[PDB]
Formats: C-alpha cells, sequence, structure tokens
C-alpha cells in the first residue's frame, strides 16, 4: 500500500532550481517521517534532507542553506525545493519514509527515485 | 502456522489478568448476573467503540497516550491522565504477579498449603472441612487461611493506619516480577503468546468443566444466572462494570494508544475491536460462570451461603482457584498450570502498562527515545518502590484503596475526556476519514453515533453517579478510615486534574488574542498556519452538527 512516486527531476544548468516532488501514498506524510536521499553515480546512497512528523527538518551539511524540505498535508506530497545547484549534487533522488520515531522501525519504503542532471 | 498465529495474536490479546482475577470478585460483590447485564450493555455502548476509537487514535497517528493530542493540542492534559493512572495501577497490579509467583512457588509440593489447616499461619479459629456470623466474611477457611495469613500476614495488620513493613517474601516475590519486567521491556518495545494466548483458555475451560460437577456448584450457577433487579437500581453495579470495561479492554491506560502506534498504519483495528470484546465478553461471562460453581461448592463445603462463603476484594482468586485446584486429581500440577497462567497473563498486561507509560512519555521527550534502558528502569523501579505499600502487612489496605481510586472516576473521567476531544474537537467525520485511510472503509454511523453521542453521555453519566454515588471503602469487614477515603480521591483526582490544568496551561503559554488561543489549542499542531488564515473547522457550526 505505501508506494512513493517521486518527480521533478531532469536536466537543470549549474546553479539553478529544481523542486521534486514525492506524491507518497497508503499513509499520511504528516505523521511519519520523509526522508531524502541521493545516490549519485558511482557513490553510495547519501541522505539529504528529512522532515519529520513535527514539521522539525534536517539537511546534511552538503546542502544545508540550499536544499529545503517541505511537505503537503493535504496533497501528501513531500518537496525538496533545491537552489544553486552545482555540478556535484546530480544524482538520482530516492524518497524515503519512516514511521515517527526510533522505536517504529517497521516502514523504510523507498521511492524509484527521480533523476537530477545538473549540467 | 501463520493462521495459528493470528489466533494466538488475537485471543492473547482479549484475554488480561483482569479478565481472570478482576472480574470474578466484582461479578461476585454485584451478584453475577446482575453484573452482567451492566458490564455487556457497557461493552457493546462504550468499550467496544472506545477500544476501537484508541486503537484507530495511535494506529493513524503514530503516537503514544500524550502525543497523539497533537490533533487537539488543549486534550494532552488526558493523555497525560491515562499515563498517570496507568503508573498508578502498575503500582498494585505487579503485587498481583507477586501473589502469582508466591502461589506458584507454594504449589511445588504434594501437600498444597491451602489445603488443610495446621500450618504456622493458621489461626486457632481454621476449620478444615474434610476435619458463623450471617453478613460476614468467613475467613476460616484453609484456602482464606493461606491466603491472608500466609501469604499476606494481613492478620498482622489492624488497617491502613497501620500497614507494617514489607513483607519479605511478597518483597523478593516483587523483585522477581520487576527484573522480569525490566528485562522484557529495555530492550525493546512491547507489542510469549502460546502461554498467555492458550493457557488461560485451558484452565478457564478445565475450571468450568470441573466446576460444574462439583457438589453445590448448581447453588453457585444458580445464583450467577439469578439477576437482582433490585441492584440494578443502584450506581454500584454500573459503575463497576464501566469500570472494568474500561481495565480489562485497558482504554483509559494509553495501553491501546501505544499498542497500536507500533501496528502498521493500515492494520484493521475494527476487525481488532470486534474480536476483542468478543472474546472480552466470553471470557467473562464464562469466567463468572466458573467462579461462581466454585463459590456453590465452598458455600456446601463450608456450609456458608454463597453471599458470604468468600471475599469480595482483590484476592478472591486466590481463595477460589486454589479451593477448585484441591478437588482436582493431580492437584500439584493443575496448581503449577494455573499460577504459571496467572504469572504469563499479568506479566503480559504489567508490560503493556509499562510500554503505556514508556511510550507516552518517551514520544513526548525524545530524549527519553535515547535512554530505554535507563528510563524503563526508572519507571520499573519507581513502580517496584511505589508498590512494597500493597506487600506490607496491610498492603491489601493500600491494593484495595488503589483498585478502586487509581483508575476508578478517574479512568472513566479519562475516557470521557478522549471521547470528547476526538469527536467533537477534532471531528468524528475527521477521524472517520484517518480510519478510511487506514482501512479503507470508512467507519459505519453505529461507530460514529457511539463516539460522539452514546458513549460519551453514557460515560459522563458513570462519572456523576461516581461521585453522587460515592460508597465509603471497605475490605470485607473493615471500614477504612475517612483519610483513607480522601486519600483515594486525592489519587483519582490527581490524574483527573490534568485535563483541566493543561488546557489553562497551554491557553496561557500561547501567544495571540483570546481566539488565537483557542483556535490554536483545537486545531491540530500541523495546521497551525490555518490559524492565522481564519480558516478553523471548529469555529463554524457544520463542525459541530458533522456525524
Ligand atoms: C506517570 C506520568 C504522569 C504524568 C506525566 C506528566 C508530564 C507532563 C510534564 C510536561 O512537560 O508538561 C508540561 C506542563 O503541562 C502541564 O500542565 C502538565 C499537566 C507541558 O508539556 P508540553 O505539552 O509543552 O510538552 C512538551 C514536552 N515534550
Ligand atoms: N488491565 C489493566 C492494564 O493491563 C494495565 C494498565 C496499566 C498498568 O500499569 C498495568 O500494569 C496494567
Ligand atoms: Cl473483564
Amino acid at each position: 500500500e505505501v508506494q512513493l512516486v517521486e518527480s521533478g527531476g531532469g536536466l537543470v544548468q549549474a546553479g539553478g532550481s529544481l523542486r521534486l516532488s514525492c506524491a507518497a501514498s497508503g499513509f499520511p506524510v504528516t505523521n511519519f517521517e520523509m526522508y531524502w536521499y541521493r545516490q549519485a553515480p558511482g557513490k553510495e546512497r547519501e541522505w539529504v534532507a528529512a522532515i519529520y512528523s513535527t514539521g522539525i527538518t534536517e539537511y546534511a551539511d552538503s546542502v544545508k542553506g540550499r536544499f529545503t524540505i517541505s511537505r503537503d498535508n493535504s496533497k501528501n506530497t513531500v518537496y525538496l525545493q533545491m537552489n544553486s545547484l552545482k555540478p556535484e549534487d546530480t544524482a538520482v533522488y530516492y524518497c524515503n519514509v519512516k514511521d515517527n520515531g526510533a522505536w517504529r522501525q517497521n516502514y523504510d519504503y523507498w521511492g524509484q527515485g527521480t533523476q537530477v542532471t545538473v549540467s | 502456522g501463520k493462521k495459528i498465529d493470528f489466533l494466538l495474536s488475537v485471543v492473547g490479546f482479549a484475554v488480561d489478568l483482569a479478565n481472570v482475577w478482576r472480574f470474578p470478585y466484582l461479578c461476585y460483590k454485584n451478584g453475577g448476573g446482575a453484573f452482567l447485564i451492566p458490564y455487556t450493555l457497557f461493552l457493546i455502548i462504550a468499550g467496544m467503540p472506545l477500544f476501537y476509537m484508541e486503537l484507530a487514535l495511535g494506529q493513524y497517528n503514530r503516537e503514544g497516550a500524550a502525543t497523539v493530542w497533537k490533533i487537539c493540542p488543549f486534550f494532552k492534559g488526558v493523555g497525560y491522565a491515562v499515563i498517570l493512572i496507568a503508573l498508578y495501577v502498575g503500582f498494585y497490579y505487579n503485587v498481583i504477579i507477586a501473589w502469582s509467583l508466591y502461589y506458584l512457588f507454594s504449589s511445588f509440593t504434594l501437600n498444597l498449603p491451602w489445603t488443610d489447616c495446621g500450618h504456622t499461619w493458621n489461626s486457632p479459629n481454621c476449620t478444615d472441612p474434610k476435619l458463623h456470623t450471617k453478613y460476614s466474611k468467613y475467613k476460616f477457611t484453609p484456602a482464606a487461611e493461606f491466603y491472608e495469613r500466609g501469604v499476606l500476614h494481613l492478620h498482622e495488620s489492624s488497617g491502613i493506619h497501620d500497614i507494617g513493613l514489607p513483607q519479605w517474601q511478597l518483597l523478593l516475590c516483587l523483585m522477581v516480577v520487576v527484573i522480569v519486567l525490566y528485562f522484557s521491556l529495555w530492550k525493546g518495545v512491547k507489542t510469549v503468546v502460546w502461554i498467555t494466548a492458550t493457557l488461560p483458555y485451558f484452565v478457564l475451560f478445565v475450571l468450568l468443566v470441573h466446576g460444574v460437577t462439583l457438589p453445590g456448584a448448581s447453588n453457585g450457577i444458580n445464583a450467577y444466572l439469578h439477576i437482582d433487579f433490585y441492584r440494578l437500581k443502584e450506581a454500584t453495579v454500573w459503575i463497576d462494570a464501566a469500570t472494568q470495561i474500561f481495565f480489562s479492554l485497558g482504554a483509559g491506560f494509553g495501553v491501546l494508544i501505544a499498542f497500536a502506534s507500533y501496528n502498521k498504519f493500515d492494520n484493521n483495528c475494527y476487525r481488532d475491536a470486534l474480536l476483542t470484546s468478543s472474546i472480552n465478553c466470553i471470557t467473562s461471562f464464562v469466567s463468572g460462570f466458573a467462579i461462581f460453581s466454585i463459590l456453590g461448592y465452598m458455600a456446601h463445603e463450608h456450609k456458608v451461603n454463597i453471599e458470604d462463603v468468600a471475599t469480595e476484594g482483590a484476592g478472591l482468586v486466590f481463595i477460589l482457584y486454589p479451593e477448585a485446584i484441591s478437588t482436582l486429581s493431580g492437584s500439584t500440577f493443575w496448581a503449577v498450570v494455573f499460577f504459571v497462567m496467572l504469572l504469563a497473563l499479568g506479566l503480559d498486561s504489567s508490560m503493556g502498562g509499562m510500554e503505556a507509560v514508556i511510550t507516552g512519555l518517551a514520544d513526548d521527550f525524545q530524549v527519553l527515545k535515547r535512554h530505554r534502558k535507563l528510563f524503563t528502569f526508572g519507571v520499573t523501579f519507581s513502580t517496584f518502590l511505589l508498590a512494597l505499600f500493597c506487600i506490607t502487612k496491610g498492603g491489601i489496605y493500600v491494593l484495595t484503596l488503589l483498585d478502586t481510586f487509581a483508575a476508578g472516576t478517574s479512568i472513566l473521567f479519562a475516557v470521557l475526556m478522549e471521547a470528547i476531544g476526538v469527536s467533537w474537537f477534532y471531528g468524528v467525520d475527521r477521524f472517520s476519514n484517518d480510519i478510511q485511510q487506514m482501512m479503507g472503509f470508512r467507519p459505519g454511523l453505529y461507530w460514529r453515533l457511539c463516539w460522539k453521542f452514546v458513549s460519551p453521555a453514557f460515560l459522563l453519566f458513570v462519572v456523576v453517579v461516581s461521585i453522587i454515588n460515592f460508597k465509603p471503602l471497605t475490605y470485607d469487614d473493615y471500614i477504612f478510615p475517612p483519610w483513607a477515603n480522601w486519600v483515594g480521591w486525592g489519587i483519582a483526582l490527581s490524574s483527573m486534574v490534568l485535563v483541566p490544568i493543561y488546557v489553562i496551561y497551554k491557553f496561557l503559554s500561547t501567544q495571540g488574542s483570546l481566539w488565537e488561543r483557542l483556535a490554536y489549542g483545537i486545531t491540530p499542531e500541523n495546521e497551525h498556519h490555518l490559524v492565522a488564515q481564519r480558516d478553523i473547522r471548529q469555529f463554524q457550526l457544520q463542525h459541530w452538527l458533522a456525524i
């Protein structure tokens, strides 16, 4: 039932802006923790941003001040507003859902991923 | 194999130590069948509905009892109150587990200590039927004497004013109980079932089938299946039935919310509620039938009347089931089986009640989430230290006070506030939409009507009568002093006042005008952007007309 569909990727010039969308289904994004990961070509999955059930957002140091994670509880969508995109930001950005808190560990669903390429 | 696992899970969830220990003496205290009418009625109209409501609340919000009130911030005092109630109830639940452990340890003999007199704990008045004042409890049976004098050592206590020092055998049993609890809770969340979902039913079936054949069991069955309708015109039976419903089902403790907060979001809470309530009803009817068959057997063995043959207090089963075991062949095997069953049931229920507190408070404070071993130790150690009062010589009096006031009017008021906050302020239509999101079907009209009008109305009725028709606390022929009643009402109010206290605190801490503070307190925390937009549903009539 839990389905995450990322969208909003594509080619973008260096220093541009992209907004990724994660159309969540099968759960309310308001009560769950939503994460953004990116797997650069030839690297491991890097955690990018996290918005928690409380709405508190955390970012990786490589994206602090540039990427913004937000959610639309009415649409059950999570966004990743990526600004000042450096060539290094090219990757497959994955949207991940986790359950609320560290003691709830039975939700780790991922999306197919959206490709972002910065030229 | 999977089917067996599902059956074990559902029947183990349905069965509580309350169903096997607490229901018998509220049933006996209220005549039996007359107790089963208010009990069944309350189950149908408030317990199954509110069991379903708590399961859906926890399963949708992924929160414990306190933090689930992000949907209506003003009502978080309700979650704090249910957590406090669960802590209070753990202060004496683990003592019943300790009694079960003591009885299991005493069961490792071919001469069970409760069968005959002539032990060091027996009074000169011990009357062995194998070789009475009318309106008075017997207390002179070998099983009653074993319980009260060789287990409780109650003869060394004059009253709750003189409770004495903690009995050391019960102290060691309580130590074992709480160490087991800690090491069952310290490394993970509570959420064995081949014992706690099969042994209670096997034991109940054995007791029923054997008791129906006991001499005089027919008289107890006739007393049970006799409705004394004069009892139904008093509030005692109704209050007892409502409290037992919420005690056995687990509502008003944060236990259901915390348990469901760890369920899969799409788990069927409707089917869970139906199964748990149906099994609770059946195992309560059969439990009462079996205990009344035993009681009618003791009334014939001891030549005393059924209404006077046994205690109406917490330790009723610790006399009745030993009395039944004594009549069974291979009574040592059956004593071990029964007290292992009681210990397992109580440990499961206590772990669930402790997880209510741990989850409810670690969801609220995330520092506690990084320290589960230490926070679990704090909870278990506090419970042990405050349960040390119920293992004193007069610990039965403390346990009676607690079993009367920790979750009585307080638990009824807490579930009433939960029902109101969910179905009037958050919105029963919104809650039904949440349940549709989880399960795919929207709750039916019966459930919504019960959530918004029927369960709140009946809960308010029981809460009001519990206060205006309060009866001073007694244990058998012992009348507690008035200050004990004031202390018990203080214990009840300690959780009851957390609701208004939190409402006042939330109002004063919030910034803005009066209407801005009200909107922030009734709007969910994740929709507080609407307050600035003047888009509060609760400020429109259509919200409150919703069904
Ligand atoms: N039946 C009561 C329920 O299982 C329960 C609630 C709170 C507790 O601390 C407990 O031990 C048990
Ligand atoms: Cl029950």
